[PDB]
């Protein structure tokens, strides 16, 4: 409806999907749809992935096929979040508006709010969000890094 | 705090306090004083009027007035100042808390009780009040159920015979001669030595001379002959400016007016005859006991020798077998007070007070049914 | 609980104000605002809130952004002194023991540690604070309410240059309660120095002065019958006080001159007058004059004469006219009040000249600006109130008048500047009760000034009778005469009631004439400016004898000096700190609501809240409001392409505000009910879930490509 | 500013100042002098008096030359006090039993010549009680032109008991000019009258017993004193020192029929009510410059002790500042908060004309 | 005249003296002794120590004038003997040793005043018989009435004596020490308001003549004040002895108003209208009506024009509306005491009332209190 995938883009998505398909059955695990999408650098939420899986886990077998993966890819590609939007989302958590947030307050907003980061995801984030060792993140440079 | 107030609204002295006291807490002249002269010092705190001891202290700049004359209240706007001063300045009470016992003479105008009653309930908001008769209260102070009371105030002399707690209201006698008439006559007779007293302030100086120097002669014509023939009866008095008065027969001429009212030009019989005529107007079976119980009260009975002359004169009027006694207690100036503190403490008399409920039901005519 | 009281939903409720104080204080949040004003409740604890990490947190951000702290007011007033370059005051107010001296020390610690010349700033702090035992000894006293209440308004500048570096300071003292020198109420002492000298003094020190250590030996120490009390250690306090004079550069001979003034004041109160056969006063006792001629350094024949004669000068002839016993007692007491308040003015000058700039501070020098702290006595209600409470409570009335005027003016001029129609607030008009005290020929002070002046036997009860006659129909005045029978139970004869902003206060008139007389005749001043004592020769000056007026009464001098403190405070930019003592036991954690209700009322915090709230709870420039709340309205997110005003105008439709809940000014949005603001910050709290969700999804879409492939 | 002005328009000296003050700023003789400028006023008239005729526009407390009195009020305001009177309410003074036209013409000149905003005229002896601190007492005021007695009790004047005597300091100066001719000294001109006033002010006193001082002066030179005249000639004076002030106690020396100041005081006390007199005897207040003689309070006490009853205490309040109690009392009165409702304002003068002084004062 | 009685009304202001049975007094003169102030300088004249009555008024510029009677009391007895000697030797030209002498007095006088009149008549003047009549009782003999209330006012006393059917009611006798000399002293005080200063005892006699000529009683005092404030129609003028013209206005009814308003001269007393009404209200049953209809006025301070119309108005205002208030104020009322004393001393039934010198030898000066 709103946008349509090109045959070359479908082939690039099939090439990336092939690493998770591996044996050639043409299908990925229901816990693994987010992994194959994030391998292409997409930003799906866990609530979006639950709303996706609810329409394709219709008869079990723990898995989803390439046609329904490509359909759910074409659903997410309509209105993806921007560099300016993720930079402004940190700017709303910034208490002073000066461009810096503390590692302790980042750990708070990543784990007291919904869709929580795991301790693996937080400590490896903080390890490079602490850019020059003062315990604060320059979130504008961190978004210029994270959007690569 | 709900103790009964008692006011003896005498003609010349307010005497006021609480029931169950032995003596009045407030005793002050029943006068209002208004400035006679031009107020010249600015910021002085001068007043439209002064009351009681304030007026008696400032006399030389004031016209003094008594709102009561002959035991009748003649100036209600000033009598309200005296009652307001009694409660608010002298006793330091709210009258709205205390049932108030008032006094008056017998044979008074009915409008005097009604207007006392109205002022107490509509101006002073008392919870209850009563109007007792002065000479009846004077038997309570004596501890007697029987006797004839001579009460002599500043305005009125009255005789009330009582037998076993029953007054004989037809035998009550009233004589509108008392201590103010004796003061106005002492002002007349003092001009014979050339001492002129004429202002309402000088009337208080002549009152103080009358109180300190006068006495009642046991035989007036013998004391007149004693004064005509010696200086032995003469006494000096020093006036407020240090001038020294001396008086002689004027010391017993003034009090003798009670025994001879013709010195004022009055036709009436003297206080001895008025007592005997009041006894003789009673029933024969009660007279023996009345003669043995002549109770004298009020400040005009305070003269030296008056209980001796009054006994002598009644003994000559009454039968030679009768046992005439005169009760002249040292406190007799306060027997109407002491009687009012007794007849306000009594438990059997707490039903007698006119309540504001009964005054609201009946209007001011309630005193004629209750008192 | 709510940080700024203008966000309180039922802002008209004293119980909802005191409940939010209790809720914050239970939570250890000892500070709150009321617009620009700060409320502080004493923690009775060394809370770590004053440490360096909080100074660097609060330096650079205003009262309208960072959460309540003393250092939010401190920053706000300092950056005004850098930005507007108008001079500043902070007023510290509330009860003795409410933390006013701790607030004063921590404001001077912030202005030492956070400013660009910390060695000179720390020196001016130490010279301001090491002067405290001396000022407290000469200027605090025990009252019925506290063992160490300040009885003067104490002003303390730190003086800054064009660079924002402290070059110096100042001390100024206002409105010292000098009626205390010669008279005290029951349960109150004189100023602390006398009892400290008698109990703490050395043998030669006492022996050279009047030497009897028992304080009941002196009439001016014992009128309040309170000399010994177990809470005060006068011996120990004098050993700290005497060292403060040494540390504040009083040379030993200046301290001996100064002790000689303190002992002269003790001896003056022991002078007894007998009458001549003409009712003129004569000094009976040579034994006080034997010392006063040494300790004041004046000739005894001259002092005998000055204590007992008034001098007129007319056509160049000078005429000694004798005093009656009442005038000679008032002349002895006027000299003691004058000699004591002048040696205190001299102490403050001698301290203040040690704070002055060492560099020339004079043209072509660039600029200089002062930041002040004013600490003046709070409102005062006791078991019995009298002439000094009347003066203190008039002072506080006149400061509440200034404060509510400036608060109301500040809200009106904002609504006019932003183009909002001023929704009318009706508030207790302090003007009416100041006019009752001070109006030139009909106020209480003028009626009292007449009663001390007018001829005849004037008395305290005659002064009350004249108030009853001349104030008569006024709505904020009452007496037992003017009272109805119901209120006449509560209010005695010989008392008047004023309705103040802090409620009704009842003053007993006894001693109003004795305390208001200040008969310092030119003969006493001429005697004292001839003194051999180096202090007294600086305190009384030959130019003061050129004044031909009669002696002004204490209430007149107090009115004039208070009007001068008010015109000083209108000239400066004022900030305000208002201090609450949370119980009378000096106890941590305990919130004594009955005592806090009195303080919240005495401080006038409900009238402040009312006048500050006015039409709308909250307002903010659209530039700041839109950046906070645009995330709720996708058409404005992450950036709005139009004007901020139009971005807010679509956002308040998206949030669903009703047309009566908000208004739009020239640059500020106004929000009427704090219901709307809280429902918006709560909508933002549930929207932070989406903002974190977006960051977590963006992180997982990057982090997966870091740990794999 | 705009504080009240206070002038004691005395017969002999103007005392002028402001209601706030201890004492008058301007004190100068109530004189205009003209040659023999077209005229000189006050201290300039005394300074030049050898070439002038000196006239007093007040005689016996009545203003007799209104064009010269305007010169004195103009000199008071614009030369001596340095004020515009249009800015200041003005308190003036008068003796009790003066002509009514004297007040009305004072009043008209204040509102129409000086444009004064408000004014009041107060009785001099009434003002003298305020300076004395008293609301009860009898005041003997005595100046250059008038001696008057006003009894006051509890702040009420007794206006029937007010006594006036047209004998004071100028009549004594003119009597000293007469009795000094017996030793051979002739003082005749208006300037020589001012020299004789300066002698009267320095040499005269009141004898405690006149026949015993006359016997003293006749038997020794121990009472004789000396005065240097302005050309350096020397007066000697003796008997004349107490002969002159005796005229207050024996007015018959002027040829007057009146009772002395001691009898005139007692006659006021004895016109008051009996209750008042004790407090008047304990409060005899003396004021004005002819009460300044050495020995006059002792003589007044002796003489009123002899007239009064022997149990009464007589006290005489003769303050050192006697000469200024009228002005000091005017300063107090014009300073009272209660008095500010009692001024005559130009709004009331514009309705009522000059007749307003009899309603207000 | 050989054997007639003498009638001598020794009032405070004037001696009025004559024989009984005459219509009017033969000698009327001021009750004054005058003594010189100055020293005599031509030692070539018969100059007296003192002058009496009309001698003293002719000399008064050089004299100090003193009245021996003040408020109806003889205060100086040497000066009163000089007046009685002048009255007998110079004025009547009689030996008083040959004539019984009727004297007069105010009521409520000191008793010593009658005893010293008695002692001086019998010891000094050797009078054969003597009597002291009360002054307001005499004005009824002149009126031809047994009943009336009499207001008598002289130089020193105003008194109010009610008499019914020949009986005096002595409790109802009112006395007011306010009359002609008090009104003169108040006119001297009032005259100061126009700058006319009168202070000597001779100037008191100049002001006494102004009062006698120019003063009148206002019928409504506030309407006369309003008439004098708004016009000169009430102003009159007076040439003084040295040719200076006084002009006078409301002063000429403010002086007499002190009779109706004693508070003008500082007294607390009720006015003469209230004092008259109060003296009637002290009286008996049928007699109040007959006192109102016989309200007699006597003595010189009742001579102001309009004082009977003012008195009739003020007493009509106090009394009931059915009473016939009627004021008897004859033209001869200035001499009514002397005229009535002439009748008393002539009556056949009075000739036993005299105190004879035999009765004064049996009992001393106190005999007057039995006889009078
Ligand atoms: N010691 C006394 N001797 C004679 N009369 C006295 C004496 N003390 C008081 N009085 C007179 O008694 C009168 C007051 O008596 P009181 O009974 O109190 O009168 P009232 O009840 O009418 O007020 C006054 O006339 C007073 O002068
Ligand atoms: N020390 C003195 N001794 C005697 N007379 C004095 C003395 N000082 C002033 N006087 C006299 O006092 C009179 C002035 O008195 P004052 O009160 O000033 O009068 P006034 O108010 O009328 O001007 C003059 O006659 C003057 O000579
Ligand atoms: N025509 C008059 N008008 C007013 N007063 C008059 C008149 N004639 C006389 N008098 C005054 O009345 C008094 C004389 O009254 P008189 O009865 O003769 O006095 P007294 O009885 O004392 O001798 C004097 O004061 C006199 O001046
Ligand atoms: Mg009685
Ligand atoms: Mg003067
Ligand atoms: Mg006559």
């Amino acid at each position: 409806m709103a946008d349509q995938l090109t045959e070359e883009q479908i082939a690039e998505f099939k090439e990336a999907f092939s690493l998770f398909d591996k044996d050639g059955d043409g299908t990925i695990t229901t816990k693994e749809l987010g992994t194959v999408m994030r391998s292409l650098g997409q930003n799906p939420t866990e609530a979006e992935l639950q709303d996706m899986i609810n329409e394709v886990d219709a008869d079990g077998n723990g898995t989803i096929d390439f046609p329904e993966f490509l359909t759910m890819m074409a659903r997410k590609m309509k209105d993806t979040d921007s560099e300016e939007e993720i930079r402004e989302a940190f700017r709303v958590f910034d208490k002073d508006g000066n461009g810096y947030i503390s590692a302790a307050e980042l750990r708070h907003v990543m784990t007291n709010l919904g869709e929580k980061l795991t301790d693996e995801e937080v400590d490896e984030m903080i390890r490079e969000a602490d850019i020059d060792g003062d315990g604060q993140v320059n979130y504008e440079e961190f978004v210029q890094m994270m959007t690569a | 705090e709900t103790t009964a107030l008692v006011c003896d609204n005498g003609s010349g002295l307010v005497k006021a306090g609480f029931a169950g006291d032995d003596a009045p807490r407030a005793v002050f002249p029943s006068i209002v004083g208004r400035p006679r002269h031009q107020g010249v010092m600015v910021g002085m705190g001068q007043k439209d009027s002064y009351v009681g001891d304030e007026a008696q202290s400032k006399r030389g700049i004031l016209t003094l007035k008594y709102p009561i004359e002959h035991g009748i209240i003649t100036n209600w706007d000033d009598m309200e100042k005296i009652w307001h001063h009694t409660f608010y300045n002298e006793l330091r009470v709210a009258p709205e808390e205390h049932p108030t016992l008032l006094t008056e003479a017998p044979l008074n105008p009915k409008a005097n009780r009604e207007k006392m009653t109205q002022i107490m309930f509509e101006t002073f908001n008392v919870p209850a009040m009563y109007v007792a008769i002065q000479a009846v209260l004077s038997l309570y102070a004596s501890g007697r159920t029987t006797g004839i009371v001579l009460d002599s105030g500043d305005g009125v002399t009255h005789n009330v015979p009582i037998y076993e707690g029953y007054a004989l209201p037809h035998a009550i006698m009233r004589l509108d001669l008392a201590g103010r008439d004796l003061t106005d006559y002492l002002m007349k007779i003092l001009t014979e030595r050339g001492y002129s007293f004429v202002t309402t302030a000088e009337r208080e100086i002549v009152r103080d001379i009358k109180e300190k120097l006068c006495y009642v002669a046991l035989d007036f014509e013998n004391e007149m002959a004693t004064a005509a023939s010696s200086s032995s009866l003469e006494k000096s008095y020093e006036l407020p400016d240090g001038q020294v008065i001396t008086i002689g027969n004027e010391r017993f001429r003034c009090p003798e007016t009670l025994f001879q009212p013709s010195f004022i030009g009055m036709e009436s019989a003297g206080i001895h005859e008025t007592t005997y005529n009041s006894i003789m107007k009673c029933d024969i079976d009660i007279r023996k006991d009345l003669y043995a119980n002549n109770v004298m009260s009020g400040g005009t009975t305070m003269y030296p020798g008056i209980a001796d002359r009054m006994q002598k004169e009644i003994t000559a009027l009454a039968p030679s077998t009768m046992k005439i006694k005169i009760i002249a207690p040292p406190e007799r100036k306060y027997s109407v007070w002491i009687g009012g503190s007794i007849l306000a403490s009594l438990s059997t008399f707490q039903q007698m007070w006119i309540t504001k409920q009964e005054y609201d039901e009946a209007g001011p005519s309630i005193v004629h049914r209750k008192c | 609980g709510v940080q700024d009281f203008v966000l309180l939903e039922n802002f008209t409720s004293e119980a909802a104000f005191i409940e939010n104080l209790r809720r914050r204080f239970r939570e250890n949040l000892i500070y709150t605002y009321i617009g620009p004003v700060l409320v502080s409740v004493n923690p009775y604890r060394d809370l770590q809130i004053y440490s360096r990490q909080h100074m660097e947190r609060y330096r650079g951000v205003s009262f309208y952004e960072v959460p309540p702290h003393l250092f939010a007011v401190a920053d706000t007033v300092y950056r005004a002194l850098r930005t507007e370059r108008r001079d500043q005051a902070v007023m510290i107010s509330g009860e003795s023991g409410a933390g006013k001296t701790e607030a004063t020390k921590r404001l001077l610690q912030f202005y030492a540690e956070t400013c660009p010349a910390p060695e000179r700033g720390g020196a001016v702090r130490d010279r301001l604070l090491q002067s405290n035992p001396v000022l407290e000894a000469f200027g605090n006293a025990k009252t019925l309410r506290n063992d160490n209440s300040s009885r003067f308004g104490k002003y303390m500048d730190v003086q800054f240059d064009f660079k924002g570096a402290p070059v110096g300071g100042h001390i100024l003292s206002y409105l010292l309660e000098k009626s205390r020198v010669v008279h005290q109420n029951h349960g109150e002492r004189n100023f602390h120095v006398f009892y400290q000298l008698l109990e703490g003094g050395e043998e030669e020190t006492l022996r050279r002065l009047g030497l009897e250590r028992n304080p009941q030996s002196y009439l001016y120490l014992v009128k309040g019958q309170c000399a010994k009390v177990s809470s005060i250690n006068d011996k120990s306090d004098w050993k700290v006080m005497r060292k403060a004079l040494s540390v504040i550069d009083f040379t030993e001979d200046e301290v001996e001159d100064l002790l000689s003034i303190v002992a002269s004041v003790l001896h003056l109160g022991n002078i007894h007058f007998a009458a001549d056969e003409d009712s003129n006063a004569q000094v009976t006792t040579e034994n006080q004059l034997k010392y006063l001629t040494r300790l004041l350094g004046v000739e005894g024949t001259t002092l005998r004469e000055a204590l007992t004669h008034r001098k007129i000068i007319a056509k160049g002839e000078e005429l000694l006219s004798p005093l009656n016993l009442e005038q000679a007692a008032y002349a002895r007491d006027a000299l003691a009040k004058a000699v004591y308040s002048r040696t205190f003015t001299w102490l403050v000058r001698k301290i203040n000249r040690s704070l002055a700039s060492k560099d020339a501070e004079s043209p072509s020098w660039r600029s200089t600006t002062v930041l002040g702290l004013l600490d003046i006595y709070g409102f005062e209600v006791f078991q019995h109130n009298s002439f000094e409470q009347f003066c203190i409570n008039y002072c506080n009335e006149k400061l509440q008048q200034l404060f509510i005027e400036l608060t109301l003016k500040s809200e009106q001029e904002e609504y006019e500047a932003e183009g909002i129609a001023w929704e009318p607030v009706q508030y207790f008009n302090n003007k009416i009760i100041c006019d009752l005290v001070e109006e030139k020929f009909k106020g209480i002070i003028s009626i009292l000034d007449e009663e001390c002046l007018r001829p005849g036997e004037a008395t305290d009860l005659t002064f009350l009778e004249k108030l009853e006659d001349t104030v008569k129909p006024h709505p904020h005045f009452l007496t037992h005469k003017l009272a109805d029978q119901k209120t006449r139970k509560s209010l005695d004869r010989g008392e008047f009631r004023l309705l103040h902003y802090a409620g009704e206060v009842t003053y007993s008139v006894t001693g109003f004439l004795d305390k208001n007389n200040d008969l310092l005749f030119r003969n006493l001043k001429e005697t004292m400016c001839s003194s051999m004592n180096p202090i007294m020769a600086q305190c009384f000056d030959k130019s003061e004898l050129s004044d031909k007026k009669r002696p002004e009464t204490v209430a007149t001098q107090f009115k004039m000096s208070l009007l001068q403190l008010v015109e000083i405070l209108r000239s400066k930019e004022p900030a305000y700190i208002r201090c609450i003592k949370p119980n009378d036991a000096k106890q941590p954690g305990r919130f004594d609501e009955v005592l806090i209700r009195h303080q919240v009322k005495y401080l006038g915090l409900m009238e402040n809240l009312r006048v500050r709230r006015a039409g709308f709870a909250y307002r903010r420039k659209y530039e700041a409001f839109l950046q906070r709340y645009k995330s709720l309205c996708p058409e404005t997110w992450p950036m709005w392409a139009g004007r901020p005003q139009d971005g807010v105008a679509v956002l308040v439709r998206h949030l669903g505000y009703k047309p009566e809940e908000y208004k739009m000014g020239r640059t500020k949005i106004f929000i009427r009910f704090p219901k709307t603001l809280f429902a918006t910050e709560d909508s933002l709290e549930v929207r932070r879930q989406s903002l974190a969700t977006k960051i977590q999804a963006a992180w997982r879409g990057f982090h997966w490509r870091q740990k794999f492939l």
